[PDB]
RNA sequence: UUGACAUAUGAACGAGAAACCCUAUCCUUAACGGGAUGGUACUGACUUUCAUACAGGUGCUGCAUGGCUGUCGUCAGCUC
């Protein structure tokens, strides 16, 4: 068949009903996949403490939402 | 229900997983047939994702039924290693003997 | 769901009454020297907050 | 004859943590007596409840099994079965095999030959 | 007397200790049975008295004294170190600890020998006739009795014969004549021999289900089925490795059903 | 030793009352009806008054019915082939008159009226034996053939408008549940009912 | 590598386990039940000031299919020597004054206890009371013959039937109905002719054989209905009726044949116990008579003479006296001279058999001394230390003073705040005679116990050696 | 926020209502939860709701302890 991956990419259930209407607000769901229909929307992705702002572009399709909200601060030694 | 306080959440999760087993199997079987229409597969994926995450079998952790320890629990005896050794050295465990080969 | 089993001592009310008597005796031993639990809604930091 | 009993018979398999020869009076009467090899399961646990990793105590669970053959006839099978359902072997779980013979009615398959 | 007035009588009878309210109780309940209007109430009163628990509080002093009075002290133990050997030896001395068929028929024939029990030879004879009568009857006598019964049923259906007792008398005379003329390992029947296998697990503790219970195996020799070479080859292709060529044996095991009898049906199907 | 006998005698007298009323009542009512009431009273006392011997016999009968009436200990007739056709059984009455000469020869039975009385009392004592076997064996069994026929019927209820792939899926689900001993039959028909209910939500 | 429990190194030899069973599918259930039952039984009836208390030295548990055996071992109470008719308040409030094809299968459990289940003993008592009462005049001559053989013949004493039956519905159709229901509930081909082999114990009259064969042939070929001309022959088809009543005659025997109700007596042989209350039962039976006759007939008899003049149904007064006897027997509570220990044992046995779906049996053995197990000595020391009466040295001296002679040695250790003056804990040991734990053929017993005090936990360890 | 869980006491509702449960369904929550719609079964020495004794604590003290363990040490010593 035309499909190269037999398994669908995972999306949480709250994004499966109202779709892009849920992507103009805070998102705790770092395990969801950024669909091609999510382009040109702004999301705030929870990193553990704060909702990190992210703008969805063409190059972010197929990634997880948590890949653009880092959870550990990049750290330096005195 | 069972008495040990640190086993309460696991017991509740086990009861919830026993409750939701048939729906989980039905939605996973609907999601497994590739010849089904895509709308039915998407709605069954939606209902599989709406099942409570505490009703999943992967959240269930084998704990000691006496003390509630989460680590080193033998599945046959359902007790931790400390309870196992204490009961085994007293001769309380049937068929358990000190091995000295 | 059969992992955590029933304890057979709950069929005897004498053992349960004995355990409850031990708990109530320890509670009264705490309450005689005013080291028992405070009133719910009137904790020590809450009492200093209302002070 | 010492040859194998191959006909209508009841076979008894007895599994225990102890030797059934210790209490052989409670064994059912039998024609043959055979034993399976012993099987053990090794358990190694930490002795201390906290960090003493090199100190271990080793336990085992040894399984014992015996095989009993009772030569019987087809009519004396339910009569033997009634008393076999009510035996008490000391510290054991016993297992009844039944080997019975009937004859095949070929009348619904004789037309297809 | 109504139920509300009866409640006072029962209450004053229970917790006073004197035998005073019983005439009132028997009077009220006899009146209630005579009027027979509260006929649905006496049954639930009986259920309440019989089944509902009471104050069965045994004191510790009564417990200890009543235990002490009933048991004589053991005189051969001297320690509890070998107590399971003591219990097992007590089980040893019971001669009827395990009962088999041989001990049972021994005590049965000795009860026969003392006149308490009858010999069952008549019963096994009539059971032999009840099971296998077409093999113990000669073939000519079968059609002779059938023809005589056909004649009796032919003359009975007319109605003028009055054959409610004449037909019985004619059949009795014919049976008397027949009795005068007539009285002066492998499995039974015919066909290829099947070979069944079954297992019962006797687990202790009142939970009798075991995973080994349901499996049934059936064996047969393919040469005894009378198949041709092409039919045998098609059978071998259908079956595969359940057939063993060295023993010429076809083995069908069934375990996919929940019960032993369902698997026994499935093997033959 | 006077006190314990005095107290026991006083308690026994205040229990039994005054014996004049019993002798007065026994003469008014008549001796044969007195005999019937005495038989009734001793019929009560084997139930109302508890006995250790009666409870021991009850426990022994309980153990015998536990071991005898366990459906895991079924063996069939050892000289008989399995009933493939699954014929319905004949009523109890007929079974009892089927074995009439053997039971007459084994049990006594001088005439036909003794047999009729025995059959009548066995028929009246059959409803509670039914409840005893219901308590011991369980609810029922339901053979594999009827279970599989029920599983196939339920599939055929896939709504008619649904495509052929949905009908194939339901048929194959019924086929794979057909050969599964690890599922209870209640779980099987609940699974098929829920499958049909999920399919019928979008194909009205 | 520290000093281990002496039990563990001599558990396969020189000492046996307290439990005796085997299972593989049910190992977890039984291994939990051993610990849970031994923990329950050790907390039963603690010693008060006035009571010696329930003390368990050993509990021996043996498991069999549908049957489990419990054997208690208790020390006797050491004491130096020289009512039911009026009880009230022990019965309380009296309310009540004013999918056929798709059936559910039998539930299974594997790891624990069963749920609450209603009992079956009432139906069994009804079936053994209103049926098979063995007061019917058929059995009287045979039991008279049995009594004559007992008191007259020596051959009825060295026989297996006397030893088995006397340890120093007629029952054929009941089995047929039971097997019919049990084989039709599980959809099993029930052939009632094959069931009759259970009535046969095989380990001139040929004319009757021939007529029986003829009658069987006649009844076999017939029963082809929907024809009145042959239904006239069906009216006279009572030729199998002559075969039905052919084998009849005078009977003089009680059937103790038919090995199914002999199995009931076989189970009765090991379940009677050591206690009975028949001597009190007959006394209560003959006094409740004269209580009942003195109760009725107190100038209230006009209702009863109204009842006897109503119709021939005088015998519905038996239901009234049922309610009466139930009322008096409820007022008292607990039977007349019923043993309180055996009443508590029966109360334990009821819920144990209901929870395990078994038939449990508890038998007790009374032993001489408390020094016959390390567990009993440790329990006694802990109860002596629970209420403060004496010191550790006096406890050890009292123990050594009354050591039986079986004991070849003893050793007791105390741990905790042994002295109320100091804050630091310490361990005090007391040894007497021989306590060598490194010799494996010795009989070394050991048991710890903990004591709950005002200042924490005190611990007692007891070693004892037997010869 | 009397709590996820236990017992006791006192009020209030309920003679079959409600809580509870399900082969459950739908909507709304990031999720636990929350809100509706069906069906079955039970409740009077009993169910629920409220109130307060409380429940709960992987919080501290191993230098207050029991139990268990490491080590000197399989060394040949330590005592009466
Ligand atoms: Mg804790
Ligand atoms: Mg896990
Ligand atoms: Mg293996
Ligand atoms: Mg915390
Ligand atoms: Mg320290
Ligand atoms: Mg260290």
């Amino acid at each position: 068949m035309s499909r190269s991956v037999w398994k669908d990419p995972f999306v949480d259930a709250f994004l499966m009903k109202k779709k892009n209407a849920a992507l103009n607000r805070k998102i705790w769901s770092r395990r969801s996949t950024i669909l091609p229909e999510y382009v040109d929307s702004a999301v705030r992705i929870y990193n553990g403490k704060t909702h990190v702002r992210c703008k969805i572009t063409e190059g972010k399709v197929g990634h997880k939402f948590g890949e653009f909200a880092f959870t550990r601060k990049v750290k330096k030694h005195a | 229900e069972q008495g040990v306080k640190r086993n309460s959440a696991d017991h509740r999760r086990r009861l919830l997983a026993a409750r939701f087993e048939l729906r989980r199997k039905l939605y996973k079987a609907f999601c497994k047939d590739p010849e089904l229409p895509s709308e039915m597969r998407e709605k069954n994926r939606y209902k599989l994702s709406k099942l409570p995450r505490n009703s999943a079998f992967t959240r269930i952790r084998n704990r000691c039924v006496f003390t509630g320890r989460s680590r080193s629990v033998t599945e046959l005896f359902r007790m931790s290693r400390i309870c196992f050794r204490g009961l085994a050295n007293k001769g309380e465990l049937v068929g358990i003997k000190k091995s000295s080969w | 769901a059969e992992w955590y089993p029933y304890d057979i001592k709950n069929e005897d009310p004498n053992v349960l009454a004995r355990e409850e008597k031990e708990r109530l005796s320890k509670l009264e031993m705490l309450k005689r020297r005013n080291k028992g639990p405070p009133q719910k809604g009137h904790g020590r930091r809450a009492a200093k907050r209302n002070k | 004859s010492t040859s194998k009993i191959k006909g209508t018979r009841i076979c008894i398999a007895i599994r225990s943590f102890d030797n059934p020869e210790k209490e052989a009076w409670c064994l059912p009467p039998h024609s043959r007596y055979a034993a399976m090899p012993d099987t053990r399961t090794l358990y190694t646990v930490l002795r201390s409840p906290h960090v003493d990793k090199k100190s271990r105590e080793q336990f085992e669970m040894r399984f014992k099994k015996r095989f009993l053959v009772i030569k019987a006839q087809s009519h004396e099978l339910s009569n033997k079965l009634f008393w076999l359902k009510r035996y008490r072997i000391l510290g054991a779980q016993y297992e009844l095999q039944f080997h019975c013979k009937t004859r095949l009615d070929m009348s619904p398959v004789l037309g297809s030959k | 007397v109504g139920n509300k007035e009866l409640k006072a009588r029962i209450e004053k009878y229970f917790n006073e200790g004197n035998e005073d309210a019983l005439p009132g109780i028997i009077e009220a309940l006899l009146q209630r049975r005579l009027a027979d209007k509260h006929a649905d109430t006496d049954d639930e009163v009986m259920d309440s008295l019989q089944n509902q628990p009471f104050k069965d509080d045994v004191k510790d002093e009564d417990f200890e004294s009543d235990f002490e009075e009933a048991h004589s002290t053991d005189d051969e133990l001297e320690d509890l170190y070998n107590s399971p050997e003591y219990v097992k030896k007590k089980m040893q001395n019971n001669e009827f600890f395990n009962m088999d068929e041989k001990k049972w028929d021994v005590i049965v024939r000795d009860g026969i020998r003392h006149g308490i029990l009858k010999d069952t030879k008549e019963c096994e004879e009539i059971l032999e006739d009840m099971l296998h009568w077409d093999k113990l009857l000669p073939d000519d006598l079968k059609k002779k009795v059938e023809a005589k019964f056909n004649e009796l049923g032919d003359m009975c259906e007319r109605g003028e014969i009055e054959p409610e007792a004449a037909y019985e008398l004619f059949k009795e005379f014919e049976d008397e004549m027949v009795i005068q003329y007539g009285d002066q390992d492998d499995p039974p029947g015919k066909g290829p021999i099947l070979r069944w296998q079954s297992r019962i697990v006797f687990a202790p503790g009142g939970d009798a289900w075991h995973p080994k219970n349901r499996k049934v195996k059936l064996s047969v020799t393919v040469k005894e089925l009378g198949l041709s070479k092409h039919q045998a080859r098609r059978l071998r292709e259908l079956v595969g490795k359940r057939y063993d060529s060295g023993k010429d044996e076809l083995t069908i095991t069934s375990e996919r059903f929940e019960h032993r009898e369902e698997n026994r049906k499935d093997c033959l199907r | 030793d006077k006190k314990e006998e005095e107290a026991e005698q006083e308690a026994l007298s205040v229990f039994v009352g005054d014996n004049a009323d019993g002798e007065k009542f026994a003469k008014k009512m008549g001796d044969e009806i007195m005999a019937k009431l005495a038989e009734g009273y001793e019929d009560i006392c084997e139930r109302a008054l508890p006995s250790t011997a009666h409870d021991a016999l009850v426990d022994a009968y309980d153990t015998n019915l536990m071991i005898e009436c366990e459906p895991e200990y079924l063996m069939p007739d050892f000289g008989s082939n399995p009933d493939i056709d699954e014929k319905p059984p004949m009523p109890l009455r007929e079974c009892l008159e089927k074995v009439k000469p053997f039971i007459v020869a084994l049990e006594g039975i001088k005439d036909q009226e003794e047999w009729e009385e025995a059959i009548g009392e066995a028929m009246a004592e059959a409803p509670r034996m039914k409840e005893i076997v219901d308590h011991y064996s369980g609810p029922d069994r339901v053979t594999a053939k009827k279970q599989n026929e029920e599983l196939d019927r339920i599939a055929t209820t896939v709504p008619q408008s649904a495509p052929d792939s949905v009908k194939r899926f339901a048929d194959r689900v019924a086929l794979s549940l057909k050969s599964n001993p690890g599922w209870g039959f209640d779980k099987k028909y609940q699974f098929m009912d829920k499958l049909v209910l999920e399919v019928s939500q979008n194909y009205k | 590598a520290r000093k281990g429990n002496p039990i563990s190194v001599r558990l396969g030899k020189n000492r046996s386990s307290d439990s005796s069973w085997f299972s593989d599918y049910y190992y977890g259930k039984f291994v939990y039940q051993d610990v849970n039952l031994r923990s329950y039984f050790g907390s039963i009836r603690p010693p008060t000031r006035l009571t010696f208390g329930f003390r368990l030295g050993r509990c021996i548990i043996l498991h069999f299919p549908k049957r489990t055996f419990i054997h208690f071992f208790l020390p006797r109470r050491p004491r130096r020597l020289k009512r039911w008719w009026t009880t009230f308040g022990k019965a309380g409030p009296i309310g009540c004054l004013r999918n056929e094809i798709r059936g559910w299968p039998k539930k299974k459990q594997r790891y624990g206890y069963h749920d609450r289940s209603p009992s079956i003993k009432k139906n069994l008592s009804k079936l053994l009371r209103i049926s098979g009462a063995f007061k019917h005049p058929k059995y009287a001559g045979v039991v008279n013959d049995i009594a004559f053989l007992i008191e007259n013949d020596d051959s009825f004493k060295k026989t297996k039937l006397f030893k088995f039956f006397f340890p120093k519905v007629r029952p054929s159709l009941n089995f047929l109905v039971m097997q019919y229901f049990f084989n039709t509930k599980n959809q099993m081909n029930f052939d009632p002719v094959v069931v009759l082999n259970h009535f046969v114990a095989p380990g001139r009259s040929l004319q009757k054989r021939i007529r029986s064969r003829i009658a069987f042939f006649v009844e076999s070929l017939t029963s082809e209905k929907k024809c009145l001309a042959e239904a006239k022959n069906r009216l006279t088809h009572f030729i199998r009726l002559a075969n039905d009543l052919r084998f009849a005659g005078t009977t003089k025997t009680t059937i103790s044949l038919f090995p199914f109700f002999g199995a009931t007596f076989f189970f009765l042989r090991d379940g009677v116990g050591v206690y009975n209350n028949l001597d009190a039962r007959e006394q209560l039976l003959n006094q409740l008579r004269v209580k009942c006759w003195n109760l009725l007939g107190k100038d209230k008899v006009m209702e009863l003479i109204e009842k006897f003049k109503n119709l021939g149904g005088i015998e519905e007064l038996i239901k009234v006296i049922d309610m009466m006897i139930e009322i008096i027997l409820r007022k008292r509570g607990i039977p007349y001279r019923y043993n309180s220990y055996f009443y508590e044992v029966k109360k334990m046995r009821s819920f144990l058999s209901n929870r395990t779906n078994t038939k449990t049996l508890i038998e007790s053995v009374k032993i001489k001394s408390v020094y016959q197990s390390a567990s009993l000595i440790a329990q006694d020391i802990s109860f002596q230390l629970k209420n403060k009466r004496r010191s550790f040295h006096s406890i050890f001296a009292k123990i050594v003073k009354e050591i039986p002679k079986r004991v070849e040695g003893i050793r007791i250790c105390f741990s905790g705040r042994l002295k109320d003056a100091a804050e630091k804990a310490q361990t005090k040991c007391y040894k007497h005679r021989k306590t060598s734990c490194n010799v494996f053929n010795q009989k070394i017993d050991y048991a710890p116990v903990e004591v709950s005090t005002r200042y924490g936990i005190l611990g007692v360890k007891v070693w004892i050696s037997y010869s």
